[PDB]
RNA sequence: AAUGUCUGACUGCUCCCUAGCAUGCUACUACCG
RNA sequence: GCGGUAGUAGCAUGCUAGGGAGCAG
């Protein structure tokens, strides 16, 4: 709803809503990213801010929002259930594709990774041990850094379509 | 649950019953791949069932074994810990006096008794040699837990009274050195 | 879960067949594995073949087929050798150091303790492997003088009620918990063990 | 700022406690009756006061080796 | 040499976990009519 | 082509029992 100079022959300006635009995006996949409005298309991607969180950066705003401040004062309206009813919540994972740690042979001859194994981490190493070292870290790492996130307050949400499947297919 | 013998005999059934009703077949070939793909589910559906039940079985046999690896632990060490802790919280206090006599007593300064509040009730103290003599106490005043107190009586270790002016840095070996200081509150 | 008891590397094993289950890095219990009698590891879980009855208990003979643990003859078409690059299949691979003399402790596991030598070379060693032969003399002393123990149960009664009896003047050691037994019932075939068990 | 010093005197009555000194029993007497003031007290002066005469106990005995524990 | 034991009332409601049984619901297979 | 019984698994509800906890007078 509001471009710059350039890229606004890019960035069309718009301000959403679905009393209008629910019927023209129809198409592909939508992604609000922090950018609030009402009730989202059913095909989007969105990470709103949830605002009945305390901290000490969120101040009460005004009005059953809060403002949140930590680098320009961002002020976001009351949370809301009615925004997602035609999504879901996003179960965590860790999606990844990039070779494997391999001090020697590439395939089935390098693991060394000695891990009790999760269900969920559909990395690359997955036949038994099943994490190359590197991913194992990185998994590791990331699980934190989706912890801290969501820790300080931010909701995520998927079209009811999704799937983990899917992935593991693409991976053969 | 992918990891399965199982899983290929059933995922050839699922690729055999398509093949089926993709070719365009007759009627009882399509009951062969539907008995048989039907009781492949009714041993895939069971295998998968019975090790997933293994699964959170011993799954919740460790959380059972931790809970009780951690239980005794943390009892084990408790008489350390509280200490931990209470001088951690004593320090991030940050007040005058309980930082005084913490001083005090990490150098040697001990009292005999509990440290009374009224103008009157004496109060007792260890010096340990006469430096932190020279440090606190000065003529006739006394000063511990940052507030005043009068001396009224020296003594060193073999129960001799000492007189004031008696000690000095020149006649300090002259005295046993833990003194001790009876003063009154100010 | 420990530190290697020669390297200090964190490790999660304990040697299986010595006599007081010390943590080894993966280079050290690699070495000790090859240079000892002690081809039993103990982690998490032992390591041995969880096919029906295969009582693989080398070190070296384990492969790790889909999550469980497998011999040769039982690993499906998915896995790979632990005992192999120097090294064992033990949590902290990386950061594992393996001493340079493990022969110290290899001579101090493999002992009898009946012989002056091998005090002295419980005196000569460093203060980490002083202590440990310390602990492992205690052992062999109260595993062979210090009180005994073997019995066969009579029959079973309850989920802890049991009929026992040791063998007609074997030593019949006190019931206490400082006095565990390796569960042995052998189908055939099947030198299999059932876990540790104090009795009263 | 108050809330600290109940706390703290919380966890001072217990080290108190686990260190034997109820066995005698006059003193463990008074070591009650102050941790029982300051826990209904409402002003941090006094509060403060009878927190420094209550740890004064636990300094007057050598159970404890603080010159340890204030290694930060 | 032991081992072992230390003050915890009467009620009412609620959550969590496990077990058992029956019942109830649904699917797969089998036999006979 | 149907019924029935028997099995097995899945799922639910309920009741009992066992254990852990919370609040109330
Ligand atoms: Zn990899
Ligand atoms: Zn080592
Ligand atoms: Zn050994
Ligand atoms: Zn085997």
């Amino acid at each position: 709803a509001q471009p710059c100079s350039d890229k606004a022959y890019k960035i069309e300006e718009l301000f959403y809503s679905y009393a209008t635009h629910s019927d023209k995006f129809t198409d592909g996949v939508c992604l609000f990213w922090n950018c609030n409005v009402d009730r989202y298309p059913a095909n989007s991607i969105v990470c709103r801010f949830d605002t009945r969180v305390l901290s000490n950066l969120n101040l009460p705003g005004c009005d059953g929002g809060s403002l949140y401040v930590n680098k320009h004062a961002f002020h976001t309206p009351a949370f809301d259930k009615s925004a997602f009813v035609n999504l879901k919540q996003l179960p965590f994972f860790y999606y990844s594709d990039s070779p494997c740690e391999s001090h020697g042979k590439q395939v089935v001859s390098d693991i060394d990774y000695v891990p009790l194994k999760s269900a969920t981490c559909i990395t690359r190493c997955n036949l038994g041990g099943a994490v190359c070292r590197h991913h194992a870290n990185e998994y590791r790492l990331y699980l934190d850094a989706y912890n801290m996130m969501i820790s300080a307050g931010f909701s995520l949400w998927v079209y009811k379509q999704f799937d983990t499947y899917n992935l593991w297919n693409t991976f053969t | 649950f992918s990891s399965l013998p199982s899983y290929a005999a059933f995922a050839t059934a699922q690729e055999a019953y398509e093949q089926a009703v993709a070719n365009g077949d007759s009627e009882v070939v399509l009951k062969k791949l539907k008995k048989s793909l039907n009781v492949a589910k009714s041993e895939f559906d069971r295998d998968a069932a019975m090790q997933r039940k293994l699964e959170k079985m011993a799954d919740q046999a460790m959380t059972q074994m931790y809970k009780q690896a951690r239980s005794e632990d943390k009892r084990a060490k408790v008489t350390s810990a509280m200490q931990t802790m209470l001088f951690t919280m004593l320090r991030k206090l940050d007040n005058d006096a309980l930082n005084n006599i913490i001083n005090n007593a990490r150098d040697g300064c001990v009292p005999l008794n509990i440290i009374p509040l009224t103008t009157a009730a004496k109060l007792m103290v260890v010096i340990p040699d006469y430096n932190t003599y020279k440090n606190t106490c000065d003529g006739t005043t006394f000063t511990y837990a940052s507030a005043l107190w009068e001396i009224q009586q020296v003594v060193d270790a073999d129960s001799k009274i000492v007189q004031l002016s008696e000690i000095s840095m020149d006649n300090s070996p002259n005295l046993a050195w833990p003194l001790i200081v009876t003063a009154l509150r100010a | 879960v420990g530190a290697c008891v020669l390297c200090n590397s964190q490790t999660s094993l304990r040697c299986g067949a010595c006599i007081r289950r010390p943590f080894l890095c993966c280079k050290c219990c690699y070495d000790h594995v090859i240079s000892t009698s002690h081809k039993l590891v103990l982690s998490v879980n032992p390591y041995v073949c969880n096919a029906p009855g295969c009582d693989v208990t080398d070190v070296t003979q384990l492969y790790l087929g889909g999550m469980s643990y497998y011999c040769k003859s039982h690993k499906p078409p998915i896995s790979f050798p632990l005992c192999a690059n120097g090294q064992v299949f033990g949590l902290y691979k990386n950061t594992c150091v393996g001493s340079d003399n493990v022969t110290d402790f290899n001579a101090i596991a493999t002992c009898d303790w009946t012989n002056a030598g091998d005090y002295i070379l419980a005196n000569t060693c460093t203060e980490r492997l002083k202590l440990f032969a310390a602990e492992t003399l205690k052992a062999t002393e109260e595993t062979f003088k210090l009180s005994y123990g073997i019995a066969t149960v009579r029959e079973v009664l309850s989920d802890r009620e049991l009929h026992l009896s040791w063998e007609v003047g074997k030593p019949r050691p006190p019931l206490n918990r400082n006095y565990v037994f390796t569960g042995y019932r052998v189908t055939k075939n099947s030198k299999v063990q059932i876990g540790e068990y104090t009795f009263e | 700022k108050m809330s600290d010093v109940k706390c703290t005197s919380v966890v001072l009555l217990s080290v108190l406690q686990q260190l034997r000194v109820e066995s005698s029993s006059k003193l463990w007497a008074q070591c009650v009756q102050l941790h029982n003031d300051i826990l209904l007290a409402k002003d941090t002066t006094e509060a403060f006061e009878k927190m420094v005469s209550l740890l004064s106990v636990l300094l007057s005995m050598q159970g404890a080796v603080d010159i340890n524990k204030l290694c930060e």
